[PDB]
Parts: C-alpha cells; structure tokens; sequence
RNA sequence: UGGUGGUGCAUGGCCGUUCUUAGUUGGUGGAGUGAUUUGUCUGCUUAAUUGCGAUAACGAACGAGACCUUAACCUGCUAA
RNA sequence: GCCAAGGAUGUUUUCAUUAAUCAAGAACGAAAGUUAGGGGAUCGAAGACGAUCAGAUACCGUCGUAGUCUUAACCAUAAACUAUGCCGACUAGGGAUCGGGCAAUGUUUCUCGACUUGCUCGGCACCUUACGAGAAAUCAAAGUCUUUGGGUUCC
RNA sequence: CUGGUGCCAGCAGCCGCGGUAAUUCCAGCUCCAAUAGCGUAUAUUAAAGUUGUUGCAGUUAAAAAGCUCGUAGUUGAACU
C-alpha cells in the first residue's frame, strides 16, 4: 500500500541524489529524504545581553548570530519531536505550521 | 417572442453599476466566460450589464408561472444577504431562510422542518452549496447569484454579479422581486415601485 | 463545577420570554416570581433557575443576546427592519473609477452620460 | 461548450492558438520589402530569415538572424503584402 | 392509518393521480411505501437470503439479521430491498419497505416479429455492483429464464419469460449478486432505441397540473 | 414500441432531454424540468400558457445547465444577447 | 419417597469486580457494493456525551444531572 | 579551455513513407565482488579489547584488515521503483515551474538585459472533481472494457 | 421423533458433528430424489471469462525484462 504519493521523498525527473549524513545518529538518508531544519541562534542568552552589555566595548555593538542546518532522518526526527506523526487527512498538509 | 418592454432601463443600470454589480473577483471558473467583458487591467473582470439583466428577467420568469407562491424557497448562509432575503419574502409570497441551513431539509421527511418548495433561488452557490446539494438530491430547480469565482454545479439560471458586497446583494435581491411583482399582479412598468433598494441592505447597525 | 443543565437552561429561557416586561433583576423578586410561574419540584432546582435568569437579565441589560428573544426584541427587530436612508447607488452626482464599463456600455447602446474614467 | 461552431471559430480564437492547430494550417511570416537609409533599391527579406542578407548597393547588415523574427536595425521602412 | 406528509402522497391519498409511470415520467423521488402499495396492490415478495452479519464491539459483538428481499408485481415492477435489523421478523418487513420504495419499471420486448405482448428485455443491458456484472440479453420466446434460481426468480417477478443471463465475479455473494441483477434489469429504459426517437410534447406534470388541490 | 396490432404497448414513453437528447430515467433525482411563461406588454404575464424544458441530471452535474438553458430560450425567442453560436 | 450425595460449564434470584466513573440504545436522513461511518465534536469549560458554539445532520430515549436520607442556622404557624 | 553530441523552439528549409514493436542477436549497466599496477587521509567487512544482561558472542567506545580512490581487463544484479512496457488518437478546472517563440506607444538598465502581464509548443510536477474506472486503497491514467477489437513485444 | 456408546468407537467428497439432552455415530419409525433401477471408482466435457481469437490478468492478490539498438514476425497516414 502506497502510504504517499511522493514514496516518502520528493524526487521527479531523477534517478540517483546524494546521501546526506543525520546529525543525532549520522545515518545514511538521501538529500531530497531527510527533514531540513532552521535553527537561527545568538551567540548570548537572552538574560546575558545585559551582562554583555556592561562588559562589552565599541559603543554597544550589535552582538552577531549563528545560522546552522540540521537534516534528520526519518527515526531521529520523529523521536527529537521536530517530524510527528499525523493523520491520513492531515498528511497531505504541507505548508509549515 | 421577447417584448421590448422588459429592456436595460438605463436607470437601474446606473444602479448597478454604482453598486458595483459588474466588478467581480480575479479568478475565471471558465464556465462564465460569456458573462465576463474585456479582462481590465489588475485581472477584474467585468460583467456584461446586458447579459445580466437578461438573465435577470429569465429569473423573474422562471420564478412566476408557480401556481403556489409559498413553494419559491430562498437560501442565503451569508450575512449579507439576510435583510435581502428576508424583504425578498415580505414583498413576494416565497419563503427565506438566513444563515443555519440545517442540511435534511428537503430530503429527510420525518423532520418538522421539512418543506419541499418548488423552486429554489440561491444568494451564493459557493457560501449555499448544501442547499444546491439537496436540490439535486430532491429533484428542483435553482436559481443562483453566482460571481466569476463560483461553482455552477446543479445550477440552472445563475445571475453574474459581484454577490460579495452588500450593495449587489441588495440591489439584485430587490431588482429580482420587482420584476417579478412587475410580471404579475399590481405595479405596472410605468409607475415605479415606492420602496426603494437601500432597504434590501443589511446595516450592522 | 457551576455548570448549569440543559433543564434549567430551557427553564430559564422559557421564564425570560414569557415574563420578560414584567421581571424584576432583584433576586427575592425574581425568585418570587419563578416561584408563583413554575411548578418546580424542589427549591434548590428554583434556586438554580433563579440565579441563571437574573444572570441572563444582566447579561442582557450589558449587551443584547442572540439566544432568547421575546415581544420586545421582536418588535424592535420589526420596527429597526423597515429603516430606509436616501437612495446611495443612484446619488452622488455620477459613477466613478470606469475605464473599460465606458466602452462596454457604447457597445451596448445603454450608454450612461455621467462618467469620470478613472 | 457543447455547442461551438467547429467551422466557423472566432478569429480572436484563431489568433490565439498555434500555427498548426487551427481550423486550417499556414504560415505566420511575412516578405517584407526594405529600402536602404541613404539609397533607392528595393529588398525582399524574409521574417524569420537564417541567412544575414546583404544589399547590393551601400548599405550596412539588413537583419540579424536571432532565434524568431530577424532584428531590424537600421532605419528603414517596411510594407507587407 | 396513513397521513401523508408529501405533496405527492397527499395527491395519492386524494386519489387524483393517474398512475405510478407518470410518476415515473417525471422521475418524483419516493419516501412514503404506502403511494407504491395504493398504485401496485397484488405484489408478491420473495426472500431471498438473511445472514449474521456481525460487528466486533468493544466486549463482545454486535450481530444485525441482514435480509434481502424482491418484491414484484410479475407484470413490470420489481424492487430490491436490504434491511439489517434485530429479528427475522423486523428484518424482512424492513427490506419489503425497502423494496417498495425502490419499484422500478422494466420495459420488454420481443426477439423478433412483435407478435402478441412483449415477452423479452428488448436489448442487452448490463450491471455492474463491485466486480459482479449480470449480463440480460434477450431470447426467442419459449426459451425460459436461463439463469441463476436466484436471477431466475427476480426475472420472474420482473415479469420476463424469456431472457438468457451471464455473469461474473463472486456470485456467492448474495447481495451483490442482486443489486446488480437490479440494476440491468433497470437500465433497459436507458437505452435510446430508434424507437424512442419521436420527441415527446413535455407534458404538464402532476404537482403543476394539481398544485391548485394543495392547499389547506 | 408498437405490436402487429399496431397499438403502442409500454409502461410509459420516458422524456428525451432538451440539450443533449438522453432518457431522463425514473429515478434521474438530479434532473429538473423549468418553465417560463409569456409576457406581453407591460408585464402581466397570460396565465395558462408557458413553455418548458427539460434538464437531465448528467448536464445539471456536469454544470452545463445554465448555458443549455441559454441556449434554448435563445433558439425559441425568449432571451437575447446571452448566448453566441461564434466561439 | 429423603439426600448439607455431585454438577454455579445448564440455569433462576442475589452479590462482588469491569466502573468510588461516564457513556449506551434507536429511528429518519448523508457516505461506502459491503463490513461499517456521521449523528456520538474544530475550539473553550465542567466530576460529567455538563454546557456555549460551529456542525450532513435532525429528531429521540436511558444514564449522569436530576431524585431521596442525614447534619447543623432559624419560626412564638395546633402542642405537651 | 578543447572535442564530439542531444532535446525543445523558430522556419513559405530539403527527401518523400524512408514508420511502431520487438524472438534471436549486441552496446551501456549503481554498489558490492575479481585480476594485476599505482595510490592508500577519513570511514570501515574480518578482527582486537572494556561495561551490558543470567548468558553477549550483536548493538556502544577506541584501534584496525580486505574494501572505499585511479589505470587497464572481468561480471551483469538491486526495493536497477513511477512496484505502473512502447507507439498513435480523444477525454475537466485552476495555479505554480524549466526551455523556446510571439505581442506590450507596461516598469526599470550604465540596446540590450532584469521585472511584470497575455498567447502558444515541448517537459518535471501540484491542488480540486470524478463524467469514467477499480475489490478498495486510489487513478488524467490504472479513463474511452459485458456498450468487451488502433498496432506490437515480455510475462 | 425414541433406545445404545460418548472428542472414543466413528463419520466425514467440503465446511463440519462426536468431552450424557448426538437432528451428522448404530438400531426402530416416517419422509425425500430415482425407479427395474439406484450407488461407487476412474477418463473426458460443461462449470473454466481458472488457457481468454471471440474472452483473462500484470501498481499493491501470480506476473512489465535495468535501459537502449535492431533482424526474421506482426502492423502499417491520405489521395487515382
Ligand atoms: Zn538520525
Ligand atoms: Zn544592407
């Protein structure tokens, strides 16, 4: 029984896509296979600006961000809670919440 | 066969076009690309003022030659159209119903609500879907006011306005029972009709 | 839990449209007249309905409520219904923003003379 | 819808649609006759010409073979027929 | 005692209604077997099968008496009725109900020169109802019912004598075998025939003809 | 269908549809029949006389009963400037 | 004919757990050829399928609630 | 950078049936595996140790063999998947998307490019619906099939 | 319907019955289909649209070859 259309990934007009490693375990999944996350972060906490603040110097300059990307199998996903699962109906949903 | 007395009467078609009965949506639905005009620029398509009063007329015919006047049922789940629908049933003998639908009406014979009318005009096919649904199921005819961006399924005569704002509903609502109390009955064509259509408007208030 | 049952709600929804001119916000007097009216088993029961009503007689004196009605909001809908201003779509002064409905309108022969453009 | 005039479609319609799939098949190109700037002979050039053209007398290149319709440069007149 | 409640059972009770086929001109939905049973008297049902159809509850089960049962005139209407229900009892009555509602006209030909009343289905007509197709073609007279006792009987009260039946796909399943022996034996007036080709003059129907007795 | 007696034996004659010529079945609950009366000047419509057309439940599902319609009143006289043969 | 001889896997009546809590059974309609499904719930809230609200559902019933007992606060309403 | 090639598009360009399908017959054919040479950083079959449960012998941590790289010869298979042979015709509504072409007295840029809009052809697809199909899941093909026949291989 | 054994004896083409209330075990009675015939075994035909030219099926039940070229073979646009 074909659970999706899209076999689980998304891929059309291709036979062959590079693997990617998982980040919690490192796993083999494919590009197009694994979740791709966004996790933009600060480099301080948001009580630590103050702290920063007060013992920073060059007139209160703006303090810089790390963007890093998470890819996650399908396992690890699920378990980290960032890919659960939903109903036959609510499957078709994807647009981001 | 057509009598040139039911014709544009350029006045009322000043109405409607102060009231925004030709400005449609965006979209097409292809099924009423005869009632759109030249695309205007931004995609809003304008309707043809002349293709809407014939059918408006046809409506109106359609609607009288019922020997019962209490068979003519009149859907509107919309707001907008309460007021409309509800002087529609006051001025003409048919009956309205506004907002809750109460899918079984027509089928269902056991409930108290049950009615079987013998025509029914719609406000919007798209916002009234269950009734056009039950008409099918229970073998009557619709009359619908139906826009650019509306299904036409089940739909016999439709009017193409805008049927989004307030002002068109009104307007058609109070144009349609005019004709139709012009066709028959009392308020001959030459002498106009001393209700005017701001009173088929729903205020907040 | 204060939730109330589907009886006593009928009940105070019956009481409100059948005595509503005559009903007093008043507690004792509210419950008298529940009292006199209904044929309630038990006083707690009267009590409950009681209470609800003269909740609702506030509720209404706030704001008006949609979910009982009586002579007095219906004939105030009767009466706010038959409200006419002016005419609006065939009054100030011409039709406005009408770049294409012009040359529909020559087409059709039913040309209006009051036109901006745009 | 369910009834079109197959034999007789708009010509608004025919505008609209491919060379190939209208009532009756033909071309969409155009002779045109080019007269030089600064001289007084005639060229018959073609719309969707593969090949630059050159005039016989002074003049500069008469089109340029893009991927459709040539590029017209100078300035020159044209008339269809 | 019987009130009606449709516009259209209250023009039966008043008697004033021709005959079901101009109810069936104008395609009237039917809710009431009481309409069918005034305009059809004399019809003779035949059960068919019943059968345990059971339900996995939470505890232990939930069992329903399925009943099918024809019911026909044996001159031109038949009906199809299935009714779950508590008892034997219960479940036949429901399913005769079921089948009065569902009365359909059956036209009839001749396989030949037309010569005395029609005897066979004019033409071939089919149904399909989940993977089983009954296939009713027509016979010369005198060939029988060829078919299946359970199609055999349902031709008889359709009021068929001769017709020649194929099928396919699980016949063992009972309901399914009926319903679509139901619908070929429906469709045979959904065939456009070259006899069907002079234009009818659309003609007044019931409730417009006698909308004027609807009242009070 | 008619016997060598000549005498049209049948249940009943089942009403072609107006748009596409089909058999509108006995249970065919999505087809409608609309009619619409004559007018003279000045409105009030004769009573009595009307003319009718028959929608089957097919074009009505399929969403082509308002331009068959259309196309109906216009052939028989009753509605102009709707419906254009050129498309 | 008596049996406190046996069979609680033959059962009747009753009792104890599931359940000191919160669901169950129909009908008429809509979906599926059918088994079945909706009605019996997005949301909020309650001990509660308790209620408001939308709502192919509508109309019902049982249960809960509701009902009864007990416990104090007080009435000179015929009293010893 | 060079060499050879390919589809789509434009075309009042050339030949004129030169075409579809394939038994047999041949080219290519992941990864892993083989023969040798060169090369061998990380990972890592086998293996080496230490918790682990009663037993671990396997998962876990470190190291680490063949292997993973390249050159010249091999083979011939996988969930080699769109679990869906190829060619041709017809069949509903929408919006995105790649390549090409046509039109814009539309915007923008130091003669053309970028953006936007409309039409068309050729692809990758998506949403709704089901006239229609199916046993259903579902399918614009798995439709045009009891109303069964456009042509042709494999099974 | 009645006597005997009681998951045993045994039936039983298949499902299935037999652990004391056995309509299926063996004895009595009655009835049922055929009749000087009935039954059993084997080979074949119809069933079998489970050999499909008529007339099967190949996404998930059995089955589209990993892909491409292409010969026998089959099929082959319109017009005189
Ligand atoms: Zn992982
Ligand atoms: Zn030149």
């Amino acid at each position: 029984t074909q659970k999706r259309r899209n076999n689980g990934r998304n891929k059309h007009g291709r036979g062959h896509v590079k693997f990617v490693r998982c980040i919690n375990c490192s796993r083999a999944v494919p590009k197009d296979k694994a979740i791709k996350r966004w996790t933009i972060r600060n480099m301080v906490e948001t009580a630590a600006i103050r702290d920063l603040s007060e013992a920073s110097v060059y007139s209160e300059y703006t303090i810089p961000k790390l963007y890093i990307k998470l890819q996650y199998c399908v396992s690890c996903a699920i378990h980290s809670r960032v890919v659960r699962v939903r109903s036959r109906e609510g499957r078709r949903i994807r647009t981001p919440p | 066969g057509r009598p040139n007395i039911l014709n544009a009467t350029d006045e009322d078609i000043k109405q409607l076009l102060a009231a925004n009965c030709h400005i449609g949506s965006k979209n097409l639905e292809v099924r009423m690309d005869n009632y759109v005009w030249k695309r205007r620029s931004d995609g809003v398509h304008i309707l043809n003022l002349g293709k809407t009063w014939e059918k408006l007329v046809l409506a109106a015919r359609v609607i009288a030659t019922i020997e019962n006047p209490a068979d003519v049922c009149v859907v509107s789940t919309r707001t907008y159209g309460h007021r409309a629908v509800l002087k529609f049933a006051a001025h003409t003998g048919a009956t309205a119903i506004a907002g809750r639908f109460t899918p079984g009406n027509f089928t269902n014979y056991i409930t108290r609500t049950y009615r079987e009318p013998r025509l029914i005009v719609v406000t919007d096919p798209r916002a009234d879907a269950q009734a056009i649904k039950e008409a099918s199921f229970v073998n009557i005819p619709v009359i619908a006011l139906c826009d650019t961006d509306s299904i036409l399924n089940h739909v016999d005569i439709a009017i193409p306005t805008n049927n989004k704002g307030r002002k068109s509903i009104g307007l058609i609502w109070y144009l349609l029972a005019r004709e139709v109390l012009r066709v028959r009955g009392t308020l001959s064509r030459s002498a106009p009709w001393d209700v005017m259509p701001d009173l088929y408007f729903y205020r907040d208030p | 839990g204060r939730v109330r049952t589907k009886t006593t709600k009928r009940a105070s929804r019956v009481v409100i449209e059948k005595y509503y001119p005559r009903l007093t916000l008043d507690f004792q007097t509210n419950k008298r007249i529940v009292d006199e009216v209904a044929i309630i088993a038990s006083k707690r029961l009267r009590n409950k309905i009681a209470g609800y009503t003269t909740h609702l007689m506030k509720r209404i004196q706030r704001g008006p409520v949609r979910g009982i009605s009586f002579k007095l909001q219906e004939e105030e809908r009767e009466r706010k219904d038959q409200y006419v201003p002016e005419v609006s779509e065939l009054e100030v002064d011409r039709v406005n923003v009408d770049q294409d409905t012009k040359d529909m309108l020559k087409s059709l022969g039913y040309d209006q003379i009051p036109v901006r453009v745009l | 819808v369910l009834a079109v005039d197959l034999l007789n479609p708009s010509h608004e319609s025919e505008m609209r649609k491919h060379k190939l799939k209208q009532l009756v098949q033909g071309p969409r190109s155009f002779f045109m006759d080019v007269k030089c700037p600064g001289c007084f002979n005639i060229t018959t050039v073609f719309s969707h010409a593969q090949t630059v053209v050159i005039c016989g007398s002074c003049a500069s290149v008469l089109c340029q073979p893009t991927g459709g319709k040539a590029r017209l440069m100078e300035g020159c007149s044209f008339r269809r027929k | 005692e019987w009130v009606p409640v449709t516009k259209l059972g209250r023009l039966v009770k008043a008697g004033k209604i021709k005959s079901i086929e101009e109810i069936y001109l104008y395609s009237l939905p039917i809710k009431e077997y009481q309409i069918v049973d005034y305009f059809l008297p004399r019809l003779n049902d035949e059960v068919m099968k019943v059968v345990p159809v059971q339900k996995q509850t939470r505890a232990g089960q939930r069992t329903r008496f399925k009943a099918f049962v024809v019911i026909g005139d044996s001159d031109g209407h038949v009906g199809l009725g299935i009714k779950c229900a508590k008892e034997v009892a219960t479940a036949i009555r429901g399913a005769i109900i079921m089948g009065k509602l569902s009365i359909m006209p059956i036209r009839r030909g001749y396989w030949g020169t037309a010569l005395g009343d029609p005897h066979t289905v004019p033409v071939k007509v089919s149904g399909k109802c989940g993977s089983v197709t009954v296939r009713l073609v027509p016979a010369p007279r005198g060939a029988g019912l060829v078919a299946a006792p359970v199609t055999k009987r349902f031709l008889q009260l359709a009021g068929i004598e001769d017709c020649y039946t194929q099928s396919r796909g699980s016949t063992k399943t009972l309901g399914n075998f009926v319903k679509a022996a139901f619908a070929a034996a429906s469709l045979t007036y959904g065939i456009l025939t070259p006899n069907l080709w002079a234009e009818r003059p659309f003609g007044q129907t019931p409730i417009e003809e006698y909308a004027d007795i609807l009242m009070q | 269908m008619e016997n060598e007696a000549g005498q049209l034996v049948d249940l009943y004659v089942p009403r072609k549809c107006s748009a596409t010529n089909r058999i509108i079945q006995a249970k065919d609950h999505a087809s409608v029949q609309i009619n619409v009366c004559a007018v003279d000047a000045e409105g009030r419509q004769i009573p009595g006389e009307k003319t009718t057309y028959a929608i089957s439940g097919f074009v009505r599902s399929k969403g082509e009963s308002d331009d068959c319609i259309n196309r109906l009143t216009t052939q028989d006289g009753l509605l102009e400037g709707v419906w254009s043969y050129q498309r």
